[PDB]
């Protein structure tokens, strides 16, 4: 809901370096992300409403444990605001930030062999709007300038005319870019009737927008109790015990 | 033969009656006083004998 | 056995995702309240010989003033229009008009933006396919009526499968001479000049009797949930300017004469319901569109 | 000889003979009034966010007041409406409108009873009969537009008459080649490719020379006298959505596809001068409730 | 709806005195009665609602053109608000009034040969009220005496039970007994219960109902007279007064 | 080929036409309103150690109060109530309660006689008919829960036909043994324990096997529209009181084990669909009925 609200890329950047990787993944096993399913929508039609699940939808949905794993849930995250179910991540990556994980060689996890191609596909960047396209395209940019695999990027930029028209025009490197930069990347946002939507994402996408409102004002006092008397867990200090299975 | 000329342009502020705004709000005070009335006689004093 | 079915109801395209939030439909909406406004202020504009009436419902509309040198489009409200109907006929349409664009347009009037208040009645005929054995000739013929001919060589009667899906509400068969309907497992009935069926019913079957052709003319109502401001005039005139403006020049695309055909394709393609909400809006986006391009020529 | 004729002229059943008078003409008048006002309301309220202009209009034509958990379907006037409508098409049709009910409902608005106001034009192209000799295939297929498909086998010229009938106004008759037709003991002008003819001229003889067939497109026009408030578009989709909700589901009548068939063939019937005041009322009446069903829809 | 407002059988009787009988005979031509129908009732159903069409509706209905019609479209008319559709009847018949058509000997209708079994059946009895029965016993016994059948009124009585308890006590040609009678004949009239403006399934409900919310209309309406606020106002001839009585009786 | 039945979907007698009206209908429901205060005025009467709870709620409902030396009965509103229910069942009872009686009692309370505004699920499985061949036994016992019992006495396999009407929403077959079921001209699938089927479908073709008997058990659900107040529980009990006390007791009349038979018999009528409200407006007359008279038994 935070992530979502975020209308720059200033802000959208200076969010992912404070969030670490656990608020990325869920704990909640979800569903199988692509198939075809009839859900209920009472306030149109009788029927069942024939639809298609995806992971772009805000619910949480089974991933495997490899990079392009890991890469597809904090891409969600970003552009739907929940990421998905990736099992025993271990305690040394969830402690890292969403950025470190982007665009720093530290975290020990290669991502050279990235192909933004088959990512697109998985993530069913058909079915996005204009604001999702550019976070998605963000997350591209950052991880192929941190690899070196910039001429990929463009290869991949040329190949979909439609992603080059809106594509940013920010250097990772550069910080000239990120602050004259003037894009906007919200979603989520102050203003719509209390009403249901007929496809998945559409619905999702309202019940964030209708619950913003009401964010806005109750999550001050409330996290605040949480965290009275708490370690903050983004880059804790520890022995530095095992990466397993990266 | 003798109608009087009746004028109510100081009573209306564009399109709204503030007198008779207020005047029907009141009712809804009297409605609320009715039911809280009726229930507090009828918990103090039970089914009624003559 | 050979299969003969509607050329309008082959392979439908897959239709756009995006503009189909709340937002986005009291935007359309919006735009067609103040297109008709446009419309209406140049006729009072002509009748009243001053161009005060135009130069508020222009201002409106397109965020400026109008001027003698400048050209009339309509401002970034018309770019808005002609890119949301883009999107909505394809997937592939590149969907490039921010949201907070729309926001701000969809500010301007107060509508509901509720597509489901009305309906409308289309009379595109769906016949998904016709089943004949061999020696038999059958060839359909339109899309608003349409004639199924039927000949017969053989050395006997033969019986032909008639499938009008499971969307239409009411078809009625018109043939060119008395013939003999019925319905599977069911007796056949003296030969009559009309039938009126329900496609749920079932596949029907025709008794083609050897000798001179036969042709049955078909009429179906469709029954379809559109907004309170829909015209059917206004929106089929829209949609042939946007196929002669290059609205609808995307790869990988089928064409339609009309909108009628294109909905009702819509509706029987696989899961077909889920296609029939964008198709309704980006008609009354079509019907905005006339109304704007009318007023202000380009 | 052989003998093609239209389909949908065939065996049109009789229509009702009841609210044919002053006081029922006048309800369905003022049905199509607070119908449309419905309509109107429906429209204002939507771009105004308050629902005051609804609820108005709704109360003027249901004479009761919306209530939520009750479905909004017209109430009474909705309902005599619906079962008049029945009754109009077809003599089987019961009757069962009280007579203090319409009297009620007609006084709900002032407005003229009167259906002869105006005219309109009706596009069914009415062909009664082609006759043809031995040796020569004839079919007619459409009813907007009608198709006559002929094919000469024999040696010879073949001569095939057409009758159009006397109520059609004009007739015009295009062909895909150049073809002869003249009237009755009359020469035969040069091929043509288009003919005006007035059906009332007499039986039209087209010569068939042999060889590829002869296609011959005719569009015909006709005068109505209709209400001033007659609007065709309305009335068709008015037509469409009762033969849908199912009221003309009644026993021995013939179905048409458009209420352009409908008419055109009572026209062409005995005592056709009655039905076709019959029928004025029931296209009214079919505006009336189209407009009524829109307004207050269901799913 | 004046007929079916009549709540004793003083009121009823003299409006009969008053009406003239083609008030109970109606000029439009209708529909045929005992025929299966399929109605079309929305604010319940969305298909059509069977019934079947009888001569107790208000609508008006084809009838035989002889002396059993003309009496079942009397009792219709009392029983349900409208007749039925006899035409030609003759101007010296639908001058006299409906009570003498009923009593009286001098109108020249021959009614002996009426049997009250058919009728009750043709005029659906078993599908009646107990006003609606009431009034029609009122008809059979003003025919019985107007022919000396008083005997057989009371065997046919006496063979179906039901309807001797509901049977009105009075003699047609005396009015002390029309005084004493406190029968409540009335089917239209302010209900003390909540009436709304809905639809019935039945066609006889709906349009018994169209009756009911018209005399409300009616009864708050100009046409009314409201005997506390312009008594002084009627005629001599046509003001209450307890010496009144029926003319003959 | 033999032909087999539901027991209580046989000849089903026709109901009442009277007290079905707005007035009749608010009298039920405050019959039912005013009774349901009589139970509760007994909890309130152990609660306040005294008999005035009841003195007052058998005076509304009786209009007049209770005496010791006299059997409480309850007055016009139980004489009405009982002569009511009687008109209800058969159209040859006599409508003895008059109109003027029935509006004085239905102005005790404010009620809306709406029977229209809720539903209920009746689980009388409907089947119409069971065709079987020659050397095949088939015998239906059950009304909640038909059980159809199979011997296949033949040489080879038996096609039996099944038909449940076109009212009942959904039929569930549950069978001893795996057997095989499919729509008419279906292909069959492979052995299965359980079906859901929907009646509407068409009829159902089983096929059995020579060999041991197959009995398949048949449980149905059916929607029907009822009032708000409506009370399976209650009705029930209200249905066998009123036989016991012989309420029911008319000739020509036929004889139902529960309420759930009666109204889904009536529904399987030609014209089934006239007779469903005034067998829920009985409904609510025999839940009043029950209630009334275990408050005050005679």
């Amino acid at each position: 809901m935070d992530v979502l609200s975020k209308g720059s890329l200033k802000e959208l950047l200076a969010h992912l370096e404070k969030t670490p990787l656990e608020e990325a993944i869920s704990y909640r096993i979800g569903t199988v992300p692509y198939q075809n399913v009839l859900i209920s929508r009472n306030e149109y039609y009788n029927q069942l409403y024939p639809d298609t699940t995806s992971l772009i939808d805000g619910v949480s949905r089974e991933g495997q444990r490899n990079v392009n794993g890991l890469i597809m849930s904090i891409i969600s995250y970003v552009v739907s605001g929940s990421g998905h179910y990736i099992p025993n991540i271990g305690f040394m990556l969830l402690r890292r930030s969403i950025l470190d994980i982007l665009t720093k060689h530290d975290t020990g996890l290669v991502t050279n062999n990235l192909n933004y191609g088959i990512i697109a596909r998985n993530l069913t960047v058909s079915k996005m709007n204009c604001e999702q396209r550019k976070r998605m395209l963000i997350c591209f940019k950052l991880l192929a300038y941190k690899d070196g695999n910039q001429n990929d990027y463009e290869i991949y930029l040329n190949q979909n005319i439609p992603l080059k028209q809106i594509a940013p025009n920010f250097i990772p490197g550069d910080m000239r870019t990120v602050i004259h930069n003037q894009d906007q990347l919200a979603i989520v946002g102050i203003p719509l009737t209390q009403s249901t939507e007929l496809s998945i994402r559409d619905d999702n996408a309202k019940s964030y927008k209708l619950g913003y409102v009401d964010w806005y004002n109750s999550n001050s006092f409330l996290r605040e109790r949480s965290e009275f008397n708490l370690i903050r867990l983004k880059d804790r200090d520890t022995k530095y015990g095992k990466l397993n299975g990266w | 033969f003798a109608l009087a000329q009746i004028n109510a342009d100081d009573e209306f502020i564009g399109a709204i009656d503030k007198e008779s705004a207020e005047y029907l709000d009141e009712y809804a005070t009297l409605a609320r006083d009715i039911s809280n009335s009726l229930t507090l006689v009828k918990a103090a004093f039970g089914p009624l004998e003559r | 056995a050979n299969r003969a079915t509607s050329a309008f109801l082959d392979n439908p395209h897959p239709v756009g995702v995006n503009y189909v939030d709340e937002g986005s439909r009291q935007f359309v909406a919006v735009a067609e309240l103040l297109a008709s406004k446009l419309i209406d202020s140049s006729r009072e504009s002509d009748e009243s010989n001053s161009d005060v009436p135009f130069v508020q419902a222009y201002s409106k509309f397109a965020d400026d003033n109008p001027r003698h040198l400048r050209v009339k489009t309509g401002g970034k409200m018309a770019n808005a229009l002609t890119n949301v109907i883009r999107s909505y006929y394809s997937i592939n349409a590149p969907a490039i008009v921010p949201q907070v664009e729309i926001d701000r347009l969809a500010s301007k009037a107060t509508v509901s933006g509720d597509m489901y208040n009305s309906y409308a009645i289309f009379n595109s005929v769906p016949i998904v396919e016709v089943l004949s054995p061999a020696r038999t000739t059958v060839s359909i013929v339109g899309s608003d009526r349409a004639d199924v001919t039927m000949l017969n060589t053989g050395a006997g009667a033969a019986n032909i499968t008639f499938n009008f899906g499971q969307i239409a509400e009411t078809v009625i068969l018109k043939g060119s001479v008395p013939f003999q309907l019925a319905r599977l497992n069911q007796p056949m009935p003296a030969a009559r000049f009309t039938y009126k069926l329900r496609p749920l019913d079932g596949p029907f079957i025709v008794v083609l009797p050897v000798g001179n052709p036969l042709v049955i003319s078909a009429t179906a109502a469709t029954r379809i949930q559109v907004p309170l401001a829909f015209n059917k005039a206004l929106v089929e005139s829209g949609f042939q300017t946007a196929m002669n403006d290059g609205l609808f020049d995307i790869q990988n695309v089928n064409y339609y004469s009309s909108f009628d055909e294109f909905i009702i394709s819509q509706y029987h393609a696989q899961d077909g319901i889920n296609r029939v909400s964008t198709c309704v809006i980006l008609g009354l986006a079509l019907q905005a569109y006339d109304q704007m391009r009318r007023a202000l020529p380009v």
